């Protein structure tokens, strides 16, 4: 229901994550500005990263079954999990309560996240 | 069943809801309405005086669809986004967090970029006096020629540490610590609107204990309500203020002068229950006696540090001959000299007060 | 050259801008106002843009020197503002300034801002290089004696009527802080468009922002003004000044005064002042102090100062301000 | 002036392996001054290198084929680090000289000299668990990958993982001050009682890095004792990890 | 078996357990009942009065799974991992390691995260007075308004070192030192609950020995239990504390007052063989002398204890004028201060007593 369902191979997720990781410096002025905005909608994942001065967004097509949603996840954490998996890993990220559940075969992570609506206002 | 904290729930939203600081409000309104707003406004007051509230209200006046004015509107987009703390370009910075010249330079690289919303990009720096000298110089350099839609708001509790050159760049306002009347009236209004049963004497005790700060008054009101189950009577506030009392040295001096042995014993037992170090108590008693002697020499010897208990100090200076002051000072000096080798100092301080009372 | 005061620069600027202007003084407000007036007159006469450079041991002298020969693509004329350090120039900075003086031309309204230079800095090649046509403006802070006249004159300039009591109060609260004094005058003009600033009208809109140096307190003690001395102590403590320097200046001048009082019965005060190298402006004040102070009072002052220094130097440093106030009161009887 | 108490004529790659086996488990500026180094022990035809810091132990016992009297000396951390800095992967016959107070090494055309720590190294034999009944044997690379995966979100100030041992699956669980959880599951072949045991994942990862083998065996006794780690097909070097309190 | 230390085992776990601190207990219970939970608390008191324990109890009450109850209600999961020291909502932070703002900022940027299986993320910043001014002003903004799920509990011994600005945005609660009767009552509770025989005199002496905290009382009680064999006695407690039998010091002060030398010599050379340190003999005599001085001040200052010798306290107060008491106390105090430089501690005590005898205000030693 309120579970942003997402599923992708890591090859199509490594490069866009690095692309949207540009503005994410050492210390962000706002706390949530140290994160990435993830949106699954219209069969597409949008990755957004902002520095309150510049924003970079990467879109990836989605073929696996999914459920639309949006959530703000820690930048360097999510990148570290995504990069640390073995080559060809099929990452399945879900939203349970206030936690991103990252599952890949026998590997399970439960990252803490910020509400999507609290990410500035990109409108 | 919210029962939120009364401090922030009752933060002013319109300039007409700010208690005191009337001249500052008039000056801000005049600048917002007819004149051209100065490129930088600095605020200096006491703890819990209204500084950040006034700065936030001024920023609300700056960015609003009704235009740059004093009382813009209610429940607008920009006003609400500021009141909820979610406004984007209302940058809120703690100076102590960014004393480094590198962090300050990074902060001052943001002024060039245009505001995301509203008209003016407002920076609100708290406790600005704690900025490093290099960071302060960089702030002055960016303040001399700011962009046409970039404005700075600075606040500090003690403006004496700010270099004089800050006056060359920004218009400063000083907020006077609220008196007992204004604090009492505002607390009465808050309690009346919140439907809290209360007595005027309880409000007077809260206001006097606040020592000029309205935030202190609100915190004490919250504690009084919590302990008194909403029924804020005089006895409850008096007891819970006595639990927080720390004027023991002054009361000890007053009672020892009055040759009131039982009062001195009760007060010293209360100080023991407070767990106060006895050497510190005796040295601050010596300091109080020395201050009484000096203010006897000249009325100007007093300052604003003792502006909380200055009435009793003036009465003590008026009523006590200097010879008694000298005798008491000598007695307390020898008591402090003999304190370490005495028994448990709780009774050594007692017996020093005994020797002082012997001069009757 | 042409040495002037802030009240004369406004008249001088309409006679034609000179090659260079040197704003010398310890008062930030007078320097700022003179610089603003120079810039406004330059803009009226065709100087559009202005460049600011603070002199630092890492000053980009190549940038400024190129700026001397930097023409103006879209602009036409230009000024050049230099911010001297608090201690003034040295060999390297003065050589750079001499080269810059050699680089002056029809443009380059060179503006120099800082604190007053010493006699040694006075006798320098750069200073003599522009010594023919430059305009020097003295911007020192008016002292206690001349402050009421100055604030009254500025109030007349600002179309504000002030009383003697209001003048005294403004001088008391904002001594050495004339930036805050002008801000207070502007605030009072804004709050009351009437302009008749009575005593109650100024009592409710001023704050104790005065800044003092230890020498101010020493002079207050010598004059015997106990209230002024205590006010100076309060301002110094709120400013966070270290009490050790207060004790040091007190010790130096008190030892000199004790020597003078001891030798008074032997040699007249004039020769004693001359031998001890006493400045003329303070000779009367120190003679008054010697006349008022007795040998017993001097011994008690030395005793109290010694006790205060012993308390400080034993790493305690507790309630040293009370002892300082005690000494201040003792020396003012 | 030199009296060689113990003289080794040993391949330099052999002692390179010996030191690299135990270098990481060493004390840096520790209060226990005798631990700020590494123990060289000699027992017949066997050379042993021991190194510990109170949380780790690393012993490498390798035959050399030459019989020498039993001995035990402690070489400081700086000396062994310098030796590794100078030791290379060649064929030069290294020559170790052990005296009463100093260590010397003739290495091809270089000479390395250092002093010895004046102390007695603790007996490593009692540090090893005396009842290594439970055995977890699994591929070394798989364990390394799983531990690195579980340690991805682990912080430097809080580095520690809990092992849940069950019939077959081995679970590695990691938490953080941010209160986020990581879990890994492995199909290690095992037979015993379910248990929970916490260790610093950095120390375990270093132990696995020191083991360049296809699979390893972990010997376990109970939830409060140390765990031993060794090559499943060799007994040349063993490691001990002390559990952490939970 | 193990017998976990009294402080660790008998730490309070409910507002029906905490002895004393009626003001803070009432405040916490009533505020939780009314639902007016402030985001910033400042427990201030001397050591061992219950700031940490009361803070843990408040954290239990906030995050009970059943609901928001005044006291920690029926101890569910969250409460029992709290009492075990395991984290459910208790971020216990020592302020000594985070004085620098560079670490306070790291603390602050983590606050905006939902708690796990808890209703709040309760920060316990102990010894909060040890932070730096930069850190205080840095966490000033978070103190004024934290996230809804973040609560601040600050505990410190000296609130005077705190800046007034942070003092404003905190509910201040001061914990008075516990009276000797409450301490003795608690120790009796503990010993009845631990099936260890106890003597009333021993418990009274232990309660007096503790300077108003129950932590010192519990450590002293553990030491007394160790001195015995699972019991506490007057002999064991007196030997542990070193306090002598009040009859001895009281006879000695009586003989000094009566100005007889032979009785003083007999008392002191009997006290020599009892293995009581001479400096504590002087301390006990000075304590008694000040006790009679206080009796002179007021009949209020006798003490609930000292009943076995209270009649003689009153008689000495009636007989001796305050000036003589002051003289004796000054002589004994000077003697105790001079004791380290005497040839022997017994030598110094004897000479101090003989000096009090020679300068006796009423019956001085005969002179040639
Ligand atoms: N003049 C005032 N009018 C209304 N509320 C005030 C005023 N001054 C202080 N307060 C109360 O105190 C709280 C904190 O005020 P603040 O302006 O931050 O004090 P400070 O001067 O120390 O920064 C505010 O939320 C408000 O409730
Ligand atoms: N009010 C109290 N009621 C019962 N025991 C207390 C109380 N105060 C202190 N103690 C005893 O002291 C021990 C530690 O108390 P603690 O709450 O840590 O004091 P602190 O305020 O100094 O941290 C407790 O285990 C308990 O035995
Ligand atoms: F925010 Be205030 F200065 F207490
Ligand atoms: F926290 Be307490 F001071 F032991
Ligand atoms: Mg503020
Ligand atoms: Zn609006
Ligand atoms: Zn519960």
């Amino acid at each position: 229901g309120p579970h942003m369902k997402f599923t992708v191979e890591r090859e199509h997720l490594l490069k866009p994550l690095q692309q949207v990781s540009g503005p994410l410096g050492g210390r962000p002025t706002l706390p949530i500005l140290g994160n990435l905005l993830l949106q699954v909608a219209d069969g597409t994942l949008s990755l957004t990263g902002t520095d309150l001065e510049m924003e970079m967004v990467a879109r990836v097509a989605l073929v696996q079954p999914h459920e639309p949603g949006a959530t703000t996840v820690p930048a360097r954490k999510f990148f570290d999990i995504c990069r640390g998996l073995p080559e060809g890993a099929e990452i399945a990220v879900q939203l349970e309560g206030e936690r991103m559940l990252v599952r890949s075969g026998r590997s399970r992570f439960s990252l803490s996240t910020l509400p999507a609506a609290d990410f500035p206002n990109l409108d | 069943m919210s029962y939120q904290v009364l401090a922030r729930k009752w933060r002013p939203q319109t300039f007409a809801d700010v208690v005191g600081q009337e001249h500052v409000l008039t000056a801000l309104a005049n600048g917002l309405s007819l004149g051209r707003i100065h490129h930088a406004y600095l605020f200096s007051g006491t703890r819990g005086v209204g500084k950040t509230s006034i700065a936030r209200l001024l920023a609300k006046g700056l960015n609003c669809e009704t235009g740059i004015t004093a009382t813009p509107c209610g429940v607008c987009d920009n006003c609400r986004e500021i009141e909820q703390g979610r406004f984007v370009d209302l940058i809120e910075i703690d100076a102590a967090s960014r004393t480094k010249v590198e962090d300050t330079r990074d902060l001052l690289d943001n002024v060039q970029y245009a505001p995301a919303r509203g008209r003016f990009k407002v920076y609100l720096i708290d406790e600005v006096h704690m900025l490093s000298r290099h960071s302060f110089n960089a702030l002055l350099k960016t303040l001399e020629e700011p962009p046409e839609h970039v404005k700075f708001l600075l606040a500090t509790t003690d403006p004496q540490k700010l270099p004089v050159t800050i006056l060359s760049r920004c218009l400063q306002f000083h907020l006077k610590a609220l008196d007992v009347e204004q604090i009492r009236h505002q607390l009465e209004h808050i309690l009346n609107e919140e439907h809290i049963a209360h007595e005027p004497r309880a409000l007077q005790l809260l206001a006097r204990a606040a020592e000029g700060s309205l935030r202190d008054a609100l915190s004490l009101t919250d504690q009084a309500i919590a302990s008194g189950d909403g029924q804020v009577s005089t006895q409850a506030v008096s007891a819970m203020l006595g639990t927080l009392d720390d004027d023991q040295a002054l009361s000890l001096v007053e009672a020892m002068v009055e040759a009131n042995g039982e009062r001195v014993m009760a007060l010293i037992n209360e100080a023991a229950a407070r767990g106060i170090e006895w050497e510190a108590l005796l040295v601050e008693m010596l300091g109080l006696l020395h201050r009484i002697a000096m203010v006897q020499l000249s009325p100007a010897a007093l300052g604003n540090d003792m502006a909380a208990i200055e009435l009793r100090m003036r009465e003590l200076a008026r009523t006590i001959p200097p010879t008694d002051i000298q005798l008491y000072y000598q007695t307390l000096l020898i008591g402090r000299k003999e304190l370490p080798y005495a028994p448990d100092r709780r009774m050594g301080v007692e017996m020093t007060l005994l020797r002082a009372l012997a001069f009757h | 050259m042409i040495r002037l005061y802030p009240e004369q620069l406004r008249a001088q600027l309409n006679e034609g801008l000179r090659a260079a202007y040197l704003l010398l003084g310890n008062d930030p407000l007078l320097l700022q106002e003179s610089q603003d007036a120079v810039r406004q007159v330059a803009a009226a006469q065709g100087f559009e843009e202005h460049h600011t450079f603070s002199i630092d041991p890492n000053t980009d002298w190549n940038a400024i020197f190129s700026l001397c020969q930097a023409m103006s693509l879209f602009a036409s004329r230009q000024t050049l503002l230099l911010l001297l350090p608090e201690n003034g120039p040295n060999a390297a900075i003065n050589e750079q300034l001499l080269t810059l003086t050699g680089l002056l031309h029809d443009d380059l309204l060179l503006i120099v801002r800082g604190n007053k230079l010493s006699k040694a800095q006075e006798n320098a090649a750069w200073f003599t290089a522009l010594a023919n046509r430059s305009v020097q403006v003295t911007c020192q802070t008016p002292e206690q004696a001349q402050l009421p006249r100055w604030v009254a004159a500025r109030a007349k300039q600002l179309n504000l009527e002030l009383d003697d009591a209001a003048n005294q109060v403004l001088c008391y609260c904002y001594e050495g802080n004339l930036l805050a004094l002008a801000q207070a005058l502007e605030r009072l003009s804004l709050l009351w468009p009437d302009g008749k600033l009575t005593l109650p009208r100024v009592e409710q809109a001023v704050n104790d922002a005065a800044h003092f140096t230890p020498f101010h307190w020493v002079d207050a003690l010598l004059m015997g003004k106990s209230k002024r001395a205590l006010h100076i102590l309060q301002q110094l403590r709120l400013e966070g000044s270290e009490p050790v320097i207060l004790l040091r200046t007190l010790q130096r001048e008190l030892l000199l005064l004790v020597n003078l009082k001891r030798q008074s019965a032997h040699t007249p005060l004039r020769a004693l002042f001359d031998k001890h190298r006493v400045w003329q402006n303070r000779r009367g004040m120190m003679g008054e102090a010697l006349n008022r102070l007795s040998q017993t009072q001097l011994r008690q002052a030395v005793q109290l100062l010694t006790r205060t220094e012993l308390t400080l130097k034993q790493d305690y440093g507790q309630s040293v301000w009370a002892e300082l106030e005690g000494l201040s009161l003792l020396l003012c009887h | 002036d030199w009296q060689s108490e113990v003289e080794f004529t040993l391949p330099q790659a052999t002692m390179k392996r010996l030191i690299e086996a135990t270098q990481f488990s060493m004390a840096h500026q520790d209060v226990r001054y005798y631990l700020n180094g590494m123990l060289f022990e000699t027992e017949g035809e066997e050379l042993r290198t021991v190194a510990t810091d109170g949380h780790r132990l690393a012993v490498c016992s390798m035959p050399i084929g030459q019989s020498l009297p039993s001995h035990s000396v402690i070489v400081p951390r700086k000396g062994v680090i310098e030796l590794m800095r100078m030791l290379d992967g060649g064929d030069n016959p290294l020559r170790v000289q052990i005296g009463s107070n100093n260590i010397r090494a003739h290495v091809g055309d270089f000479i390395f000299t250092s002093k010895l720590v004046d102390g007695r190294f603790p007996d490593y034999r009692r540090v090893l668990p005396k009842n290594p009944d439970k055995h977890l044997e699994a591929g070394c690379d798989l364990l390394k990958q799983a531990f690195a995966r579980a340690a991805i979100l682990s912080n430097e100030k809080f580095r520690g993982v809990r092992l849940y041992v069950s019939e077959n699956q081995l679970k590695i669980t990691a938490n953080n001050p941010e209160q986020e959880e990581a879990e890994e599951i492995l199909d290690v072949t095992y037979s015993g009682a379910e248990m929970e045991i916490g260790f610093n994942v950095s120390y375990v990862l270093d132990v696995l890095n020191a083991l360049k083998c296809e699979n390893v065996r972990m010997m376990l006794t109970d939830s409060v004792s140390s765990v031993q780690i060794e090559d499943a097909a060799s007994q040349s070097a063993a490691y001990v990890v002390m559990p952490m309190r939970l």
